[PDB]
């Protein structure tokens, strides 16, 4: 007997969750591929508004802005590389020798002095050409004669020495129609309700690194270590961990490299390795051990909270693989390092140097099909960053509750921004309604 | 809740002017709409008179009153009137003094208990 | 940007003062997109759907008689089996977010409901003798 | 698409009902079209074209006067010369395809007085004893 | 295309006799455009830019209770310190761009009380007892 009519609102503030494309921006200030791929500014002072009495639901396993980065980063990776030189030619047999002046002996059989025959910018003529490859790169044709690494599976291309790929922060804005909304509660589990939530134009700067088993130079929690996984129970499942104090790494290549410049085509170079100026040393980490024999406690306490109150926790090295899985994939200066992260995780709760590989044709992670080579840097490197999360997987699971082992995990590239996009969904905006009110036309 | 209370006199000889006083109290004439006079005429019932938008100080009255009642408001007293010129013997009546509002989403009368008006 | 949605959290009834909030705010280089053709498609593609969002709203309103209003009144009466509450129960007490949760089925029957609607009306209105 | 042509065949008179059946029709992968760029633009520029068209229609009902209606009059009177019938030769037995082919000369002369018709309108509405 | 800007010198007054020839004309191969898909893309992302910058000014006008109109009153008083002049000096010996040029740092204050003044007229068509 109400006796009321319909009517319609245009304009009313009411959200459903959605999929849409995001779109980069960045600072302005900042040859880099992500200056150019993130060319609109964003605002100096974005527009946050906190939203009274709201509750949302969140869910930072299922959050596609996770999957744009992966698909973005690949994408600009296949674009950059699209108008240099190939490296086709290089597949050739090569003469190789043992590069045994002035060497550690932990550098052994590391370096090959290769020579071997190529083309020059004539068709008609050859050259004899020379340059030094790690051994990772090099394999044995049925004990001089020596193949490149990919030359039965794949493409090979030259990074472009023009172009970079250090790391800008990028922010990702929502297109007209959609909004971001926010977390800002406290210690968040990644999922489930948060209470404290505001909306916002675009994500705070979040940095594209890529490493694996450590996480890089990411936010540092907050309060405390807090641990997040999409179940813990399920062995088959990695937990990320997040610091709330960093662990600085610094990381370096101490032989002095120089380049040279060969033709392999008619306006085409190809940038090869060169003789290493003073001794042959090892590429190296080093963690301080003051710190991280401290971090891990603080880790331990929080990790035990989720299986016991007086069980025995442990840390174990990493299982086998390539090195992309068993080691830590650290890319710094322009070169790939493999370091071996056994020094960091061999202990039992109830300085630290690390030796590195460095390979120059790289097979990223990201497909099969084509290779990339790195060319060399000149001089030396040294490296600092920040340890701000480590990925860990259980191995255990089995019934004997008196401990349990944790290994470095992870690999997949989503890890590294997973844990930055944790805080952020996006929703589409739905402007009508109707409500009855006592009122006709 | 508004609780609307009324005086004045309850005779006016012809000729003579009526005026009626009817105090707030509850809430503010300055922010409401809808303060309004109707009066109880014997042999005929009720008949509206008009009213005042406390917040403009706008007002709208039945048109066989136009020629002759005023309504007002007085925003430091928080009380308002109605006054009319010179009355009849016609105009007794019992008069109320009452607050309506209505809006697309709520309905309700405040409506005091009048003043008794005699005119002779 | 100074309230996009800062009403999601207030009844319905004062939610009903930002309209023009949310209005305004639904339908806001140089060499990079035409070098790479991935991203001129890319962004052409969110900007085209922006406008159609937009327009079969409005081509709604204009169907139902509320072209270019924010709140407007419609001659359907309320079924009190789409939301069996009175009016105290909707304006007060409750916000948008809830009141869709609870419609969202009927939807349809409504929307269906108010283009039958205007159409009786726009008959009524070729006969000078109408509602007499 | 309950009709999106049913009264095709209906008398002038009788197809007026259907007019917001028609409207509603007329503005109605993921991969595959990034990957291959010359399907992204083919799709593109057949929804921009939608977008447009319906544009025009709506801008033309605006400077006419007729905006938001889908019925509306004007101040323009019918020359005998566009089409010498009487209304019970037009409204009955003849279809709204059959008065197209007969007026399609006479459209741009049309159109054209009725945007005069507006102006002058609007040029008496600048006149406070306007009409008097 | 007969006046697109004809109007340019006119005064003020004189020139609002043209709205309709700039309104009319603000929202106007083959195989080229896939075959190269530079084109394609430049074409659209002049396309689509004009059709959005339609609709903002069609959304203004929406927004401050104008829409449909090319000539619209409003509630807004002017301020003497916006232009410190009478209408004599305005409507004649005075052209449109010589205005903006006036006018130009108080557009936005302008537009913020459009809006102002419309969101005012809607709360009091909520209250039946409106405006006595
Ligand atoms: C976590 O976050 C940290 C902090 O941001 C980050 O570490 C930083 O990494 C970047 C990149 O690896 C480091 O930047 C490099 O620093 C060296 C140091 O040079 C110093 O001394 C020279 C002497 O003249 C000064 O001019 C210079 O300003 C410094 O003081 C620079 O030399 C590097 O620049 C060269 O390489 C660039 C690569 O694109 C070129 O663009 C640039 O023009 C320079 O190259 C030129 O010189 C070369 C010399 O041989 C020549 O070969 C080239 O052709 C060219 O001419 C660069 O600035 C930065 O310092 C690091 N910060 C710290 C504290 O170490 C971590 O990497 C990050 N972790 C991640 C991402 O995992
Ligand atoms: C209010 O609506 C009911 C019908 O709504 C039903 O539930 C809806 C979700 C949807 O499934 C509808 O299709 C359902 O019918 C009206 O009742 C109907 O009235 C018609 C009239 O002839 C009758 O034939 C139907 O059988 C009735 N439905 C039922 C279930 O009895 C009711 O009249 C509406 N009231 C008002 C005031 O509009
Ligand atoms: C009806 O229209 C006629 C003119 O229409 C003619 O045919 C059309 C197809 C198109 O070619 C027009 O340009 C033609 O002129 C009007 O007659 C005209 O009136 C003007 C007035 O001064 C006169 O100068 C023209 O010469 C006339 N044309 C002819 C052919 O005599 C007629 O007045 C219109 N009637 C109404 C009621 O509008
Ligand atoms: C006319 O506008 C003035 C204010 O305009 C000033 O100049 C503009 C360009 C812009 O900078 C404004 O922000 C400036 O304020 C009004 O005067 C203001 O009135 C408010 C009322 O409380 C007062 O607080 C301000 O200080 C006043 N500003 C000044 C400079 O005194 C004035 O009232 C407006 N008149 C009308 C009729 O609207
Ligand atoms: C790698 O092999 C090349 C030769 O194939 C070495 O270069 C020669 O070094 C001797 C040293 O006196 C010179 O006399 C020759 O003229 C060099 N030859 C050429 C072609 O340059 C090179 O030193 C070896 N590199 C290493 C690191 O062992
Ligand atoms: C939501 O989280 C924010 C955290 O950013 C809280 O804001 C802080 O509130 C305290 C209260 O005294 C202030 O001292 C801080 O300065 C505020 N932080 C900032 C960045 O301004 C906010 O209060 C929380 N809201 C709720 C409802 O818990
Ligand atoms: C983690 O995943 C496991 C695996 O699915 C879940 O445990 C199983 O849940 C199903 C539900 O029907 C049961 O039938 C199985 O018996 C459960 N497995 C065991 C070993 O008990 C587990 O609940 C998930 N946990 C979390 C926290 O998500
Ligand atoms: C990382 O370094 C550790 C030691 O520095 C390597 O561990 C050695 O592995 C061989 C393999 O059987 C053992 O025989 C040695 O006893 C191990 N050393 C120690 C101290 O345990 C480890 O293999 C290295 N990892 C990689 C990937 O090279
Ligand atoms: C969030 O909820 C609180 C209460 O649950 C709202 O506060 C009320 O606001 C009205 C406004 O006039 C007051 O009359 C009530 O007394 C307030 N309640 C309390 C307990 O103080 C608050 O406004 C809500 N926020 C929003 C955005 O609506
Ligand atoms: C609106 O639709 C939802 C589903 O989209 C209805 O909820 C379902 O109702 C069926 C009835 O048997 C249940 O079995 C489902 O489990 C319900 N789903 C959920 C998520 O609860 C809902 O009842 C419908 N509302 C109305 C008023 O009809
Ligand atoms: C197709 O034509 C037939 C006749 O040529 C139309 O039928 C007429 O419909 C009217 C409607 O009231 C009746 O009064 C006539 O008696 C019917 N004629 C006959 C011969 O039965 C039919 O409606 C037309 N179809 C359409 C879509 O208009
Ligand atoms: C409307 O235009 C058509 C042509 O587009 C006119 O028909 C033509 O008229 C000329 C006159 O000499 C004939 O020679 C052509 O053969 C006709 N074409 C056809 C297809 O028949 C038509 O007459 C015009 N209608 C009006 C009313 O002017
Ligand atoms: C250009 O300026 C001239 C004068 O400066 C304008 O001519 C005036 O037009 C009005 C129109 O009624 C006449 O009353 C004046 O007497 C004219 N002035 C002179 C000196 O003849 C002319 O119209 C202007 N052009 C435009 C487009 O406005
Ligand atoms: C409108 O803005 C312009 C600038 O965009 C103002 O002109 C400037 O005023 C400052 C005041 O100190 C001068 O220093 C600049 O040189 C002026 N610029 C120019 C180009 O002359 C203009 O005064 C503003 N108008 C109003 C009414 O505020
Ligand atoms: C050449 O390298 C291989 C690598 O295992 C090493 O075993 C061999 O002794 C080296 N030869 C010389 C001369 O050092
Ligand atoms: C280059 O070709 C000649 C041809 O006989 C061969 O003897 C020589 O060993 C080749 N050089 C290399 C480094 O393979
Ligand atoms: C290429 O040759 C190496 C030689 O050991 C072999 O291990 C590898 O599987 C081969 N790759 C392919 C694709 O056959
Ligand atoms: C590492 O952590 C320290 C802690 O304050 C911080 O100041 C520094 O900027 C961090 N470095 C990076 C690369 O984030
Ligand atoms: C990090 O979290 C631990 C948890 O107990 C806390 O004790 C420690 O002080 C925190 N560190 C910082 C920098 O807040
Ligand atoms: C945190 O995640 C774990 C893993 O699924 C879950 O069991 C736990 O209940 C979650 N905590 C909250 C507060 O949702
Ligand atoms: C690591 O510590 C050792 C200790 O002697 C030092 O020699 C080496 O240079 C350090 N490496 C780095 C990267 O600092
Ligand atoms: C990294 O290098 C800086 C250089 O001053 C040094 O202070 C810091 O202690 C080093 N970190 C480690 C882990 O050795
Ligand atoms: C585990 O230890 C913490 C330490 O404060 C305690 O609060 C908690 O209740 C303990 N849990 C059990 C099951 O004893
Ligand atoms: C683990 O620690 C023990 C402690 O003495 C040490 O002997 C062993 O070599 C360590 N393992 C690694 C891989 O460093
Ligand atoms: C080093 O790690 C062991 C692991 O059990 C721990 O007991 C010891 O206390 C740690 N050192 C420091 C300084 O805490
Ligand atoms: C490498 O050695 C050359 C030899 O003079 C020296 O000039 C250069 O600076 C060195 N580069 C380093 C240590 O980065």
């Amino acid at each position: 007997a109400e006796n009321l009519w319909v009517t319609v609102y245009y304009g009313v503030p009411v959200w459903k969750d959605a999929e849409t494309t995001l779109f980069c921006a960045s600072d302005a200030k900042a040859h880099n591929v992500w200056a150019t791929h993130c060319c609109v500014p964003t605002d100096p002072n974005p527009q946050e508004i906190h939203l009274e009495n709201v509750t949302e639901e969140f869910n930072m396993w299922k959050n596609n802005m996770v999957e744009q980065m992966h698909t973005d980063i690949i994408s600009l990776w296949d674009q950059s590389l699209k108008p240099c030189v190939k490296l086709t030619p290089l597949c050739v047999t090569l003469q190789c020798t043992n590069v045994t002046n002035n060497i550690t002996d932990d550098m052994r059989g590391e370096l090959k002095n290769c020579s071997f025959n190529m083309t020059t910018e004539l068709r008609d003529k050859k050259q004899k050409v020379y340059s030094l490859f790690y051994r990772l790169d090099v394999v044995q044709i049925n004990n001089k004669e020596y193949r490149l690494i990919n030359c039965n599976t794949s493409a090979i291309t030259q990074a472009c020495p023009k172009v970079s790929f250090e790391p800008i922060p990028i922010h990702y804005c929502a297109p007209a129609g959609f909004a971001i909304l926010k977390c800002k509660d406290k210690k968040f589990n990644g999922t489930g309700p948060c209470t404290n939530v505001s909306t916002v134009q675009c994500t705070h700067g979040i940095k594209p690194v890529v490493s694996t088993q450590l996480l890089l130079n990411g936010s540092l929690a907050e309060e405390e270590v807090i641990i997040r996984s999409e179940n813990i129970t399920n062995n088959a499942k990695n937990i990320l961990v997040q610091l709330n104090e960093s662990v600085q790494i610094n990381c370096t290549r101490p032989n002095n490299n120089t380049r040279k410049s060969i033709r392999i085509g008619p306006g085409q170079w190809f940038y090869a390795t060169g003789d290493i100026i003073g001794d042959i040393r090892q590429a190296h980490c080093n963690v301080s051990k003051a710190t991280w024999n401290e971090t891990l406690g603080k880790v331990v306490k929080q990790l035990r909270k989720h299986f016991g109150n007086n069980t025995i926790i442990r840390f174990a090295n990493s299982s086998g693989g390539d090195l992309e899985v068993t080691t830590h994939s650290f890319n710094c200066g322009g070169e790939f390092f493999y370091c071996n992260t056994s020094g960091l995780f061999n202990s039992t709760w109830i300085s630290i140097t690390l030796p590195c590989r460095i390979k120059q044709i790289i097979n990223m992670w990201q497909r099969i099909g084509q290779a990339m080579y790195a060319p060399p840097i000149q001089g030396v490197i040294r490296c600092v960053s920040n340890i701000t999360g480590l990925i860990l997987t259980r191995d255990g699971g089995s019934t004997n509750s008196t401990t349990e082992t944790f290994r470095p995990g992870g690999g997949d590239m989503r890890d590294n921004w997973r844990s930055e996009l944790y805080k952020y969904k996006v929703v589409k905006i739905e402007p009508l309604g109707v409500a009855p009110t006592r009122c006709k036309r | 809740e508004v609780q609307l209370v009324e005086s004045g006199p309850g005779l006016v000889r012809p000729s003579e002017t009526l005026s009626l006083t009817c105090a707030v109290s509850g809430d503010s004439i300055s922010t409401n709409n809808g303060w309004s006079w109707i009066r109880q005429t014997p042999g005929k019932g009720l008949e509206w008179i008009g009213y005042i938008n406390g917040r403009s100080g706008s007002t709208r009255y039945n048109p066989s009153l136009q020629s002759r009642v005023t309504i007002s408001t007085d925003t430091s007293g928080n009380q308002f009137s109605l006054k009319v010129n010179s009355v009849t013997a016609a105009d007794t009546a019992k008069y109320y003094c009452a607050f309506f509002w209505s809006t697309y989403y709520k309905r309700f009368d405040v409506w005091g208990p009048g003043v008794r008006v005699t005119v002779s | 940007f100074l309230g996009f949605l800062g009403a999601a959290g207030s009844t319905m009834g004062a939610a009903s003062m930002t309209l023009t909030v949310q209005a305004r705010n639904l339908l806001s280089c140089q060499q990079h997109l035409l070098k790479l053709t991935v991203w001129g498609i890319k962004q052409l593609q969110a900007r085209v759907l922006a406008v159609e969002r937009y327009l079969r709203d409005q081509q709604l309103l204009g169907i139902w008689g509320c072209s270019g209003k924010l709140i407007c009144c419609t001659n359907v009466p309320w079924n009190s089996s789409w939301s069996n509450r009175n009016l105290s129960e909707i304006w007060d007490n409750m916000t948008w977010l809830q009141w869709d949760k609870e419609i969202s089925n009927y939807t349809q029957i409504i929307y269906g409901l108010l283009e039958e609607s205007q159409n009786q009306q726009e008959k009524n209105e070729q006969d000078l003798l109408a509602l007499d």
